[PDB]
């Protein structure tokens, strides 16, 4: 363009900036880790970091949205939100092929909640 | 180990081990001051 | 310190277990010694399985 | 497909739906329940793909009713209190030791927390057999050990790895500790 | 369920036995959250539950802490306590696998119990 | 006077079956098996029947990845430790031309290595005895000289040869 | 007009691996899809995957049932040493450490106070 | 077939003399080699309120080839009998496969629809439906037949909604 010339659909968490997690958005992982006195912080941030990891390049283009990842006792429940576009066999085979894996990866009860969607769910426009 | 133990007898932040997380609210109970 | 007030540390060190032959101050280090005590796999399991056709 | 909410009677049994913790599910949830900050001349987002409704900590499975009925079906497992000790003034009287052990529940993997070795054991030397000498033996052996101004003491162990042997050792060290307060010694005449 | 009602239900077998029951004078159930409303919520269920089984409990609140570090990033952990009073060791297992099994994700708890013992029959005379 | 009530003792999962019988089915929804979004509950039986053998497919598939590779899930981190949740090994051990060894292809039920093995006993000229020879049968009998996965038994099979060379053939092989 | 458990009988009688899958057989008969979620709770119970509550911190942990006095007493190990002099002392200090440590078992406390043993007597 | 149902009688009655206690497979057997069928009746009789454990391979055959008679014999009275078996305890760990359990409830709700007031039938169609089973063609038109000879064709609409 010219030099004085020059002078995106978001969802709710990406419209929301970092100063406002705890007043307008949450916290995607909940694990007690963090609180006073408990120990393990780091073991669970790592583990978040492979779930996330794993997750997103074993539903490519499927996640509308970013994981929300929950921890009850030894339990790891992981709830996503997917889009319609995948055949719903193929939703079901890599359920299966996940909550496997992480359960003999992590040695504990993986279980996993898609949750379908149509499309994006846009907040704003940035 | 525990043989250099006994002989000797003889003689950032790391608790997460973080902003990007942080900042993206993936580090639970963090949260800006 | 009374030597009867002695006496009577150097029992109730006896009966809690603590050390009784004189501490030097550089010797008590041994006591606290002896009181306390993989991106590999990441990596590698990531590979495999893209090779195998299930992730990326 | 469409959400089951539209099959869900408004006297159906709340509980048979969410009987035990589960996320939030927009098509199973039969509310119109609104979670998020509104943009100008907006509303509350909707339920159905709300991440912010999602990450809470919801209490369907957790209803009056839900609560209600659990209780009712878990009072077979439990006793009573046996009606004599109506109050601390009789549990102080017929048990004089206190023995306080403490559990930890955090979330992961393991289950260990090395916290839960310790044992407090706590006595009033009142309740124990002790003479005016042996009083004052006992008193001064233990130390800090013991408050002038509640008459208790308080022994902590924590040295073994488990439990139950930190309260065999409490344990014993009451017995050892009454009775070198018993015992008189050849250098104790000479206080 | 309209007409399609299971007919008879296996209940739990809960024996009796011989052995004698432990004491716990009090029992204190400290909770841990990043949220206030969530304890609240766990408040309101654990205190029903234990009207609901008879158990006599207070509730009360220690104050918040706050962990601040360093762009400043801050922590806060609030507190509530359930101080639960003259229940038996079989009561007191029951009601804490209950509210144990019902904890919400990102809360803790320390349960401290105090046991009610007698003295040992070593300790009740002096050895001759 | 105090009369300390005697203690109720129960099972581990007694509560969770006393809360579980506290609840009915919900007539609204499909089975606990499927997942309740409306787009992945099944409409009819053929694709609900379809679903389930996808996800069946799935584990047996995750399965697969997790006792072919056993390094990368030999980490441990639970405490108490899961005998469940570890890798299954399937290779036989015992290398060395022992009865230990046939006694290992038996309990893996390795039917064609483990006859190979006890060939190679009788070639080193090894007596081997009764039992394993009951359990080799067993094991042949069971599976009719195949591998685990109708067989038709077939004349002068393994079985039989093993059975004929038995210098003492007790009740239990008849 | 009366029931088929009434009549005439036989009257002749009066009052491994074939195992293993026989019963895996049996398991068979009552093999259902989970109903709801108790149902995932119990059988991961059975199947030992989730915890056991009330929470014990020592579950599956006994420590080879050890008592007390082999944690706290460790001197009766010391008997091979010199019983009076400096290398006494510091065998008294190693192991009124060691009976302080709540991190180890009472073999490898033992290991330490035998490594000790085998270095003073080749020294 | 018939010439051995006499005989079946008579291992069946050794059997309870001699102390060992019939499983749901020997009921199995019995009733389909007499299905080829008032023993049905004496048979439920027996089994009445009883919980069972597994002690045959062929247990979970039973209430299938059971509900086949009572779709055989027309008789609601024993299939709403053999359902209380079904549901007294664990018993309905016993009803097999998937198959299975769709064979046994399609033949249940078919004669449900034939035999029971049509109140009811809706009742029960909303009970099972599609928390117990996936319904077939035949069921609808089962029920689409029951609607008309009970005169409620204000519902049809209903029943066209959801078998789409």
């Amino acid at each position: 363009r010219e030099l004085p010339c020059a002078w995106k659909p978001v969802t709710y968490e990406e419209a929301h900036a970092p100063h406002y997690i705890a007043h307008r958005k949450g916290w995607l992982s909940l694990h007690t880790g963090n609180l006073d006195g408990e120990d393990h912080a780091a073991e669970r941030t790592v583990e978040d970091v492979f779930l996330r990891k794993f997750m997103w390049g074993t539903f490519p283009g499927c996640l509308a949205d970013q994981l929300v990842l929950k921890r009850r006792g030894n339990q790891l429940e992981i709830c996503a939100v997917v889009l319609r576009q995948l055949s719903p066999h193929k939703y079901y085979f890599l359920v299966g092929y996940s909550e496997t894996l992480l359960s003999y990866f992590y040695k504990c009860p993986v279980r996993l909640h898609l949750q379908t969607v149509p499309s994006k769910v846009v907040y704003k426009y940035l | 180990a525990d043989e250099r133990l006994r002989i000797n007898s003889l003689r950032v932040k790391r608790r997460w081990r973080f902003r990007h997380l942080a900042d993206h609210g993936q580090l639970s109970g963090i949260q800006r001051a | 310190l009374s030597e009867y007030a002695f006496r009577m540390s150097r029992l109730s060190a006896r009966l809690f277990g603590e050390v009784t032959r004189p501490t030097n101050s550089k010797s008590m280090k041994v006591v606290k010694l002896f009181s306390e005590l993989n991106h590999h796999t990441y990596a590698e399991l990531m590979q495999t399985l893209r090779f195998l056709g299930l992730y990326r | 497909l469409p959400p089951r909410t539209e099959k869900m009677a408004v006297d159906q049994d709340w509980p048979s739906v969410y009987p035990v913790a589960a996320p939030f599910k927009p098509s199973a949830v039969p509310l119109p329940v609104r979670m998020g900050y509104p943009v100008k001349k907006g509303v509350p987002m909707a339920k159905e793909g709300n991440l912010e409704l999602l990450k809470i900590p919801n209490f369907l499975h957790l209803t009056p009713v839900a609560i209600k009925k659990h209780c009712e079906a878990l009072k077979d497992f439990c006793t009573e209190w046996p009606a004599a000790l109506d109050s601390d003034e009789k549990c102080e009287k017929h048990f004089p030791i206190e023995i306080d052990s403490t559990d930890y529940v955090s979330s992961g993997p393991s289950v260990r927390n090395p916290r839960a070795r310790v044992v407090v054991l706590r006595v009033k030397l009142s309740s124990l057999n002790l003479d005016d000498h042996a009083k004052k033996k006992l008193i001064k052996l233990v130390g800090e050990r013991y408050c002038k101004t509640t008459d208790v003491l308080t022994i902590k162990t924590d040295r073994c790895p488990l439990r139950r042997q930190n309260y065999d050792y409490a344990v014993y060290l009451l017995t050892v500790l009454y009775h070198e307060s018993w015992n008189t010694e050849e250098w104790e005449k000479s206080k | 369920l309209h007409v399609d009602v299971p007919k008879d239900l296996t209940k739990p077998v809960v024996t009796i036995s011989d052995e004698p029951d432990i004491l716990y004078k009090r029992l204190s159930v400290l909770v841990k959250g990043h949220d206030k409303a969530v304890l609240d919520s766990y408040e309101y269920f654990a205190v029903l539950a234990a009207k609901e089984l008879g158990i006599s409990i207070k509730v009360h609140e220690p104050p918040r802490k706050i962990e601040r570090f360093t762009v400043q990033y801050e922590m806060r952990t609030l507190y509530r306590c359930l101080e639960l009073e003259h229940l038996t060791g079989s009561t007191a297992d029951v009601y804490l696998e209950y509210i144990q099994r019902n904890l919400p994700e990102g809360v803790a708890m320390e349960v401290t119990k105090t046991q009610l013992e007698q003295l040992p029959e070593h300790i009740k005379e002096p050895i001759w | 006077e105090v009369v300390i009530p005697k203690k109720k003792t129960w099972d581990k999962v007694a509560v969770l079956q006393a809360l579980a019988s506290t609840v009915n089915r919900d007539t609204t929804a499909v089975p606990y098996v499927f997942q309740d979004d409306p787009y992945l509950m099944p409409a009819s039986s053929l694709e609900s029947r379809s679903f389930l053998l996808a996800k069946k497919s799935g584990e047996n598939v995750a399965k697969f990845i997790i006792n072919s590779y056993p390094k990368y899930f030999q980490k441990d981190i639970a405490e108490p430790h899961i005998p469940c949740l570890m890798p299954e090994y399937f290779e036989p051990q015992i290398k060395d031309i022992s009865e230990a060894a046939l006694k290992e292809r038996i309990e893996l039920r390795k039917v064609k290595a483990s006859v190979d093995m006890f060939d190679q006993l009788l070639q080193a000229g090894t007596t081997v005895s009764l039992e394993t020879t009951n359990s080799l049968l067993d094991l042949l009998c069971y599976y009719g000289d195949q591998e685990p996965s109708g067989v038709t038994w077939r004349a002068k099979n393994n079985a039989e040869r093993i059975f004929s060379l038995m210098p003492e053939k007790n009740e239990h092989s008849y | 007009r009366k029931n088929i458990f009434t009549g005439k009988r036989l009257n002749i009688f009066d009052m491994s691996l074939w195992d293993v899958e026989f019963a895996k057989q049996l398991a068979t008969v009552n093999e259902q899809p989970l109903q709801n979620g108790f149902e995932e709770l119990i059988q991961w119970t059975k199947e030992g995957k989730l915890w056991e509550f009330p929470i014990n911190n020592e579950a599956g942990f006994d420590d080879d049932g050890s008592e007390f006095h082999e944690h706290i007493f460790l001197e009766k190990h010391l008997e091979s040493f010199p019983k009076q002099g400096p290398i006494r002392h510091f065998m008294e200090l190693v192991t009124c450490g060691l009976s302080k440590n709540p991190y180890l078992s009472v073999k490898q406390k033992v290991e330490h106070i035998e490594w000790f043993r085998n270095y003073f007597n080749e020294k | 077939h018939v010439f051995a149902r006499s005989p079946a009688l008579q291992v069946l009655r050794e059997m309870k003399a001699i102390g060992i206690e019939p499983s749901l497979a020997t009921y199995h057997h019995i009733i389909r080699l007499f299905d080829q069928s008032f023993i049905i009746y004496d048979i439920m009789n027996e089994l009445m309120g009883k919980r069972f454990s597994p002690k045959d391979p062929d247990d979970d055959k039973f209430f299938q080839s059971a509900m086949s008679i009572c779709s055989s014999l027309r008789d609601l009275e024993l299939a709403y009998q053999v359902h209380g078996l079904l549901k007294t305890g664990d018993n309905w760990k016993f009803i097999g496969p998937d198959q299975h359990r769709n064979f046994y409830y399609s033949k249940f709700f078919d004669l449900i629809c034939l035999m029971e007031q049509i109140d009811v039938t809706l009742k029960w169609y909303e009970d099972l439906i599609p928390s117990a089973y996936f319904p077939h063609s035949q069921t609808m038109i089962h029920l689409l037949q029951a609607l008309d000879v009970a005169n409620r064709l204000e519902v049809i609409p209903k029943i066209w909604k959801d078998s789409k």
